[PDB]
């Protein structure tokens, strides 16, 4: 298993740091998206028209 | 402006020591 | 490609003014309850073929395994 | 048609409720999917509609796409309000459709035609 | 308070505020890096290459 | 013991699980529908009253099915996670069933965890023990065959 | 019967309405709170930044020298 | 040096009894073959597979 896979350890590593950067990563970006489109996502839209 | 000029200088040289991090 | 006119009156709060991910984990019981109940026929439809032919599949290989048993 | 009518048929009963919950939920008429860039037919027809109708629709189809982008349906009292099928293009895409039917067979040339993509 | 006292600090000059984001990144990567190699150590103990009873006994 | 008994495949065991719950849970609503008595302006009608009856049924079983589902489910991943069976290995299924299943039913946070915290603690006491009501096998109870010595 | 958005425009009312519906606004009175989001964005930078510099070295580093040859130095 | 993979197969025959029992009916109902084409590979496949499902956590609990 190691002659097939040498890397494994790096791998792993580099692997579990990048997947918590970027969930960290996900989450700033999901609140930088709330914020841009906070005003179009809360305002208020007056059109007369009922039907 | 001789200010913004030596510290955009400062900014890109710490990106210079950030990407190849000579003697960390 | 032209853009139409419309008469309306748009109030807009400054992103800063208020909340930005609060609204996200707000009424989770109401929304979890319409994504079920207007999604319910899309989910069988799309799990329905995969499920009944998996297990036709499987029932099938099974009967075949102990027929070819000696 | 004997199918398509919901009072004849029940599947089409169905077929139409189930319309009409979607298209209040956003509270838009039926006609109000039809697309201009589609055919052109409907593109002649709104232009020959009046103005106040043209514009109706129009917020009606601004009012949809904001409650698309808010990820929220109109309040139950103006969904009691909406009148979905209540139609004011089809009479008009008709009589545009037997005019370009009748030109085509009397020889003629297309009054428009959709440009190459 | 503190958010506003840091943001005048860090983001009065976008300059700064680039100087700012790059240290923050190093810094941030490194602690990321030492913890993760402590959480490593921590997990996998005894079988490091260190660790072998014979290194030069062959 | 038991599971030397039976192989019992942890799909299996979730499918059999989530069975038995739906059908307790229409035994349940059943029971309950009929207890529960129909108001004054329903007496005279018989086709509300079973309908009332009929949907309670629904509701038990499916609320039922998906709470022993979710319990068996979790317990088998952890399982086969941790590649060995423990007390803790079924009492945190318990938990899950009764945050999620339940807490979602009663529409708030501190009833998921009341009701986790009742199911993992029920998952465990029995779990606690060999799941057997009496824990004493060396006691004879009856004297029906003769030893040497 | 007059038109709502003429009603709207010819009354500038100080109580205003927004949706509200998934962005609860903070009470009027309150300052901005900029800092803190400036500030998640920064730590955003600071991820896409160590990305960015890891991504780039290590194609740099890809079309660098190879053990192989390295080890056929001595 | 006892193999504990040998040791604790033999001690997972118990948990795997039906699939014993049934391969040892097939070698009995085979008994008396005249030329060929028949086998239990069948039985022996379940038995073994059951046999290795039962050994493997304590096969690498035992081994270092
Ligand atoms: C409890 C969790 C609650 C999560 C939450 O807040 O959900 C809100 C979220 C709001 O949804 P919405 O109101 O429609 O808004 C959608 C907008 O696009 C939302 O617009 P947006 O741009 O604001 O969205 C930002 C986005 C961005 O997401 C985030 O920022 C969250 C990131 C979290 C970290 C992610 C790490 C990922 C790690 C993966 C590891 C995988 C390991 C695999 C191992 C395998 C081993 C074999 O966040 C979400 O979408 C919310 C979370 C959704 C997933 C849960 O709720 C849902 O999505 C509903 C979930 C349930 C649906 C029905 C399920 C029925 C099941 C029947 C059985
Ligand atoms: C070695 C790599 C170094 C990378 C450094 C990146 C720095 C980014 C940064 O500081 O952005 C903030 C700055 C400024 O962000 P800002 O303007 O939103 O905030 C400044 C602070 N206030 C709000 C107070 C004014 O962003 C930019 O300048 C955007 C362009 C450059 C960064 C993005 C490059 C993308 C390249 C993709 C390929
Ligand atoms: C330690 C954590 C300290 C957290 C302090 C702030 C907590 C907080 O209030 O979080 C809420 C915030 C969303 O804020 P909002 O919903 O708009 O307002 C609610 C408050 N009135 O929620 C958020 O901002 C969460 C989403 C953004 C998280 C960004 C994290 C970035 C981390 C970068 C690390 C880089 C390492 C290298």
């Amino acid at each position: 298993s190691w002659a097939a896979e040498p890397e494994m350890e790096e791998r792993k590593l580099m692997g579990f740091k990048w997947i918590f950067v970027l969930s960290l990563a996900l989450l700033q970006a999901a609140y930088y998206r709330r914020l841009r489109w906070s005003v179009l996502k809360s305002r208020k839209l007056v059109l007369d028209v009922v039907n | 402006d001789v200010k913004a000029a030596a510290m955009w200088g400062v900014a890109a040289a710490t990106g210079g020591l950030y990407l190849v991090q000579v003697s960390i | 490609k032209q853009i139409v006119p419309v008469k309306s009156v748009i109030y807009a709060l400054s992103p800063f003014q208020q909340k930005v991910m609060t609204g996200l984990w707000k009424d989770l019981p109401t929304k979890i309850h319409h994504k079920v109940s207007e999604n319910w026929i899309s989910a069988t439809l799309l799990l329905g073929p995969l499920v009944g032919t998996y297990a036709y599949v499987q029932n099938y290989l099974e009967k075949e395994k102990l027929h070819h048993r000696y | 048609q004997s199918f398509l009518d919901p009072k004849k048929n029940w599947l089409a009963a169905q077929h139409m409720k189930s319309l009409v919950k979607r298209l209040s939920k956003y509270g838009l008429r039926y006609d109000d999917l039809y697309d201009p860039y589609y055919d052109l037919d409907v593109k002649e027809a709104l232009n020959r509609l009046p103005k106040e109708v043209v514009d109706a629709r129009h917020a009606r189809l601004k009012r949809a796409i904001d409650l698309s982008m808010k990820h929220e349906y109109l309040p139950e009292d103006l969904q009691a309000m909406q009148t979905p099928f209540r139609g004011y293009l089809q009479d008009m895409l008709a009589l545009v459709k037997r005019e370009r039917a009748e030109r085509e067979a009397l020889g003629g040339l297309p009054l428009y035609q959709r440009s190459i993509p | 308070g503190i958010f506003e006292s840091l943001y005048k600090v860090v983001m009065r000059r976008n300059s700064v505020y680039v100087t700012f984001v790059i240290a923050g990144a190093f810094l941030g990567e490194r602690a990321v890096d030492y913890g993760i190699h402590k959480l490593w150590e921590a997990n996998n103990v005894g079988k490091r290459y260190e660790d072998i009873p014979v290194l030069g006994q062959k | 013991r038991r599971y030397l008994e039976d192989e019992d495949t942890p799909f299996m065991k979730t499918i059999k699980g989530a069975t038995t719950g739906l059908v307790a849970g229409t035994i349940w609503g059943t029971v309950v529908a009929t207890w529960y008595d129909v108001p004054r302006v329903e007496r005279s009608v018989a086709l509300p009253g079973l309908i009332r009856t009929f949907k309670m049924m629904g509701n038990y079983g499916l609320t039922f099915a998906a709470i022993g589902g979710v319990y068996i489910g979790v317990e088998q991943l952890l399982q086969n996670y941790r590649m060995k069976r423990d007390l803790v290995n079924g009492a945190v299924g318990g938990f899950v069933a009764g945050a999620t299943i339940l807490g979602y039913k009663g529409r708030s946070i501190k009833t998921a965890l009341s009701a986790g915290s009742a199911l993992a603690f029920t998952s465990a006491y029995i779990d606690f023990g060999g799941q057997t009501l009496k824990h004493d096998e060396g006691k004879e109870y009856a004297a029906y065959t003769t030893k040497k010595r | 019967e007059i038109p709502a958005t003429v009603a709207a425009v010819k009354n500038p009312s100080s109580k205003i309405i927004y949706d509200e519906h998934n962005h609860e606004r903070f009470p009027p009175g309150d300052p901005s709170k900029r800092a803190f989001a400036y500030f998640v964005l920064t730590g955003g930078r600071f991820v896409y930044a160590s990305l960015i510099r890891l991504l780039v070295l290590k194609f740099v580093l890809s079309m660098s020298a190879s053990k192989d040859v390295l080890a056929l130095a001595s | 040096p006892v193999d504990q993979k040998r040791y604790l197969e033999e001690s997972c025959k118990p948990k795997c009894v039906k699939p014993l029992l049934e391969y040892q009916a097939c070698i009995k109902r085979i008994h008396g073959d005249d030329s060929g084409q028949k086998h239990c590979t069948g039985q022996y496949f379940d038995y073994w597979f059951c046999v290795d499902k039962c050994v493997a956590p304590k096969l690498f609990t035992k081994l270092k």
